């Protein structure tokens, strides 16, 4: 019924982002697999590259028996702190960090969905503001696709759309 | 007529944190922190590591009579430390230098016991002696892999060692702390002794610490125990005039660089094996951070103290 | 006078962001209390993170007398300065990143109430481009109101809106 | 008619640095680095360091004679150190490992004196001796905590110490080394000595380093200073035939993990606490860097070299 | 020919972003001056934080002759290991992060552009969504440099423009 | 009529990796990775390393006779080191500590050799003794800055060494170890010898290692080689009564705190300069990150495993 302004659809289930209908013959949900599908290498790439990149040298460790040497004791429980400290903090705020741009990926990626069926619309279409678009002449099955393939034709629904444009002023 | 722009939602009830938000739910995402071992103790790239079971270390290179067990391991990944195993130094003494010993022998490669010289070939001297403290089977006897050497009249005497290979051998010998003068006469037929170790230019010149310490084990003297690392194509020449336990048999090894390491763990070794290896268990660690334990061996996730770390790699999930 | 694209406003003084609007009965400024209030919230969530995050070991550190063992000393020396240059360049990069995005934040929140507006009023307002809507019709204090709210109707001034248009084109 | 889009500035002077531009003013943002201290030296969650005032660590767990003031500290969370502190060794001589002794007593909880034995249980043997380089009251006299033993005819004579604690016991006593053999003789009754540690099965023989050296303090003798640690549950046996000023009065104590340390600072004890101590001051270490100083003891912000840190928390302030 | 929708100009070589013109008398490419010099000023300071900042300590290490004291030696080798996992993933990471941005940057610095000039034509113009403008008024050198100076007079085509609209509707 | 907005394209042929994206083609580019030296050995901000050639760092310390070369080097930023140097102890011994003391020498500001005491002041005894083995010009000699006393008929003798510098004191000296007591006898006319050394109250005892080991270079007693360094205004104090080998000449040196370092490096020593240096080469150091070498001399670039890290400055190069 309302779009992405409103929030995210149970009923969508064959992929991220994609476009719901309207119209006489009937009504539906269709994932952009396009868009989708590279949207998905990205992230992969993202995680992957967090993952993978990790390939950590052969350490080793000591637990002592030793209130024999000292100095060299406190000073290896110095630099365990030392490496805590870095680790810790750091890879804390990374996933903090990380995560906030996964988000706005997905928000960018979206709006570009909208951007692009706005600007074959134009004035064929009013844009509701909740994320629809409310069609200024009648849509089959196939102006519907046109517009899902990026095919729509803007003039061959002009003259239709402005007789309605005027009516709406009276 | 309608067409409208939205996203996916989902059943999925996985929460992150960003910068901005705490516990936003989403539609998918991906621990990167391991957090579970396996609880054994296994072969590190299929490489095992020494079980003393219950033998020291020490005791073991020795060649105490109760450590006459466990087959010529060849090699090791690292050590399984017992705290407190039994067999030790039966004739009673001190170490000198365990730690440093320990860290030598941490992870090798090739390790095979080697015979450095003939009692038999030497003259004016007495050879294998033996004692009740150090026994076979209810016979008296000694280390396996060192000599006691006695009744030499004061009068001096010799070993040459060689290490013929491209790699270190070790050694290990005893110097015998006598509890007065009375017995250092009836042994080695003198006040006092030395014993010189040279290794081309460098030497070390060994002496008897005389006296009576506290009695243990029937016995009021002491051994002091020594190790030394023999390097390529070297010799050492020994002579002394008394109170050497001298090195009859010795070890050629290999010592890899990021070298093995020292394991104090409650639990038994197993078949298994993997890539790192903590007290606790073994580690799938093909994730980049792990909270386990800070205290590994091998090729290791980091250890942080986080409880765990959610990558989000879906969508926020606001149906 | 002119919107966000010339600058900031010294007149609003209660809160982030806002709107500056122009009638018949007079003038004034209103922040929008709702999408202030949530940036606040998460500005503050990422500073207490930066902050509250760093929970650091119990450490102790040694200016020792020893030109006695020095093979240690030489070893915590090198430690100390590797710590130093950990810390000191991360942590100037973490500021300089962090920074960039807090305000990069900040404008795209502004853009979004931009953007709401303009959704609401299509053609019955002429984006003068400066931040500044030109409305079609006249406007008394309940129709901005109605906008500040989310709130306006478009068809409700559509009427008198098209008769100025071409009034224009006259 | 017109409804415009803005956002707030401001009469704030903070500016900020960002990837893309310098020093750009906004309309409120946040230091993260801590760059002030306190000035003073403070407890440390409460507990408070170690003030040894005029006297060295080792002066007075000997018991020097000019020790004999601050009360029985039963912990500390660090050591003040003064460099030169007047009252340390009374009788001229070597301390030995005195830097293990320090980090050791760095930062201690329980620490209780306790007697070891009692010298008047002895037979054969002077105790007590005393010398005018160790006054007590213009009389000479000689450290609390050591007792001073002569005059045994050559013959040994022996002390037990245990350790019935489930927490260490901290040892000191010292070797005597005598000018020349006239002396030895004299004071010993013989040549050449020896005293012996027993510690079950290890052990350790002393053996006085006999010499005139340099006259100090009209003194061409000295003695070597020594410390140990006894385990819970321990036991030592010592036997003597000379030269040994034994261990009468020792101290039962428990080291904190996360030790405490050693602060050289110019400052003087207060009665403020702190989480994070410098040299300089304390610290309010809420803030996550700080720049005031690289060595510091406790729970404290990370050193970093900037002068400050602003996060931008407001807005471009372009009016 | 078409926008940056489709793609960059190997023509334009005087700058990062610009136009592209078509006329009657004739045709070529414009780098827009001010916003490239912007966007350069802005990367330089970037790049240099990346390098000015790293000013590092005076470090020294030592490879020894050494079967002989060990226990120091481990804990050398321990700590390089560390600092070199540190440096390592921390920077490939950085690398990885800066460089997503960076782009990110020329693409909004982009769009920027269309949005303005977008802003300045409004309906005397169709966005036909490749990032180019069909004009629906003639348009000589001195309209086309308006618009590149940000000076192009809305209500000065508005007449010649409605015809021209009413002609597609018909 | 149209107008266009677009961006550059461009001939470059260089691509970046991303979060997001694998190689991806840019209009521009930046390394910020040095992945290059210049195969020499250099100065170090305009400080040039110390280059002994055939001479060990003891050989040259202690004056060996084939070491007579090389000028006073006031100062130098770090040392070359050789490992197969064949002119190093011409009278064969040990030397104690060679670690701790190239540490010291490794690297200082003002360099110079200075005398601390005349032989030719010393009464009923025998100084600049010689030998075969340390040869000046086919004639037997001795090292150049210890000179051997012998002769005393088991009588003490002294040396005062001040150091009266607001700068350290370097010293080398040695103790004679000798083959038998036939051989002790004649030369310090004792069985059994004494040297202290006094540093105000601390002090030190050696006594000789008596014995005979192997034979070389026609050698069957050695020589233990020591070194100390005396602090701004100080004064030690010997007295012996044989086997001292005595210390004639030290030298006054300062040590710079973030200290020189040791290169093993099979490159030749060079006029040109340079900021960082390691043992493959010099390093251009105005880059973050470099990847040529772990072992590094100065202010550098952090190493890491990378092959090359691209900043991208320019634009998506999609045609
Ligand atoms: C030493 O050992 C290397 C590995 O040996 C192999 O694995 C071990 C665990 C044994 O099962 C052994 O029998 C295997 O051959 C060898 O690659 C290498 O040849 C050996 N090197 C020397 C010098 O002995
Ligand atoms: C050791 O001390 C712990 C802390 O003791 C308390 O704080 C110190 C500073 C004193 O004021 C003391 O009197 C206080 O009780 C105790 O929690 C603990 O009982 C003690 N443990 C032993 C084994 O003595
Ligand atoms: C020690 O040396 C410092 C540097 O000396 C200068 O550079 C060296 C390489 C020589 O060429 C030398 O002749 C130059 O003067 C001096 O700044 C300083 O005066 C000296 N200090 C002392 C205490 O001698």
């Amino acid at each position: 019924i309302a779009g992405f302004i409103e929030g995210g659809w149970q009923g969508m289930i064959d992929g991220w982002y994609g476009y719901h209908h309207e119209n006489q013959e009937g009504s539906g949900y269709a994932a952009d697999k396009e868009a989708t599908q590279k949207a998905v290498d990205g992230i992969t790439n993202k995680v992957n590259s967090i993952i993978d990149k990790m390939n950590s040298q052969f350490e080793s460790n000591i637990k002592e028996f030793n209130r024999l040497e000292l100095r060299i004791q406190h000073l290896s429980d110095r630099v365990d702190d030392a490496l805590l400290d870095i680790w810790s903090y750091n890879t804390e705020l990374l996933v903090l960090l990380e995560n906030e741009r996964t988000l706005d990926f997905h928000d960018a990626n979206v709006k570009n969905l909208f951007e692009k069926v706005k600007a074959q619309l134009k004035d064929n279409a009013i844009d509701e503001g909740n994320g629809c678009f409310l069609l200024l002449h009648k849509c089959n099955n196939s102006c519907m696709d046109d517009i899902k393939n990026g095919t729509y034709k803007y003039m061959d629904y002009r003259e239709e759309s402005h007789i309605e444009k005027q009516k709406i002023d009276s | 007529d309608r067409i409208c722009i939205g996203y996916q939602a989902n059943q999925n009830n996985q929460t992150v944190n960003t910068l901005l938000e705490q516990n936003v739910p989403v539609t998918g995402a991906q621990e990167i922190l391991e957090t579970n071992h396996n609880g054994k103790l296994c072969s590190l790239n299929g490489v095992p590591p020494l079980d003393l079971q219950s033998c020291t270390l020490a005791g073991w290179l020795l060649g105490n009579p109760n450590c006459d067990n466990l087959l010529e391991a060849e090699e090791w990944s690292y050590i399984k430390i017992n705290e407190n195993a039994p067999d030790d130094l039966c004739f009673p003494g001190n170490f000198e230098n365990l730690q440093d010993l320990l860290l030598e022998m941490s992870g090798v490669q090739n390790f095979t016991k080697v015979k450095l010289f003939n009692p038999q070939s030497m003259t004016g001297v007495t050879t294998n002696n033996v004692d009740q403290t150090c026994p076979f089977e209810g016979k008296p006897s000694f280390y396996r892999n060192l000599n006691w050497i006695q009744g030499n009249s004061g009068l001096p005497f010799n070993i040459e060692i060689k290490n013929p290979t491209s790699n270190p051998l070790l050694l290990l010998w005893g110097i015998h702390n006598t509890k007065d003068a009375a017995q250092q006469r009836n042994l080695y037929g003198n006040d006092y002794s030395y014993t010189i170790f040279n290794f081309g230019e460098k030497s070390e010149e060994f002496r008897p610490d005389i006296g009576q310490r506290d009695e243990i084990k029937a016995h009021q003297d002491r051994i002091d125990y020594y190790w030394g690392s023999l390097p390529a194509q070297s010799t050492l020449r020994i002579e002394s005039t008394g109170n050497l336990i001298a090195p009859e048999y010795g070890f050629y090894y290999k010592r890899k660089e990021g070298k093995g390491g020292l394991m104090k763990s409650k639990l038994p070794i197993s078949d298994c094996s993997t890539k790192c290896q903590t007290p606790l268990g073994a580690l799938n660690s093909t994730l980049p951070f792990q909270n386990v334990h800070q205290q590994t061996i091998g090729n290791c996730p980091k250890y942080v103290k986080a409880t765990s770390l959610m990558l989000a790699t879906g969508l926020r999930n606001n149906p």
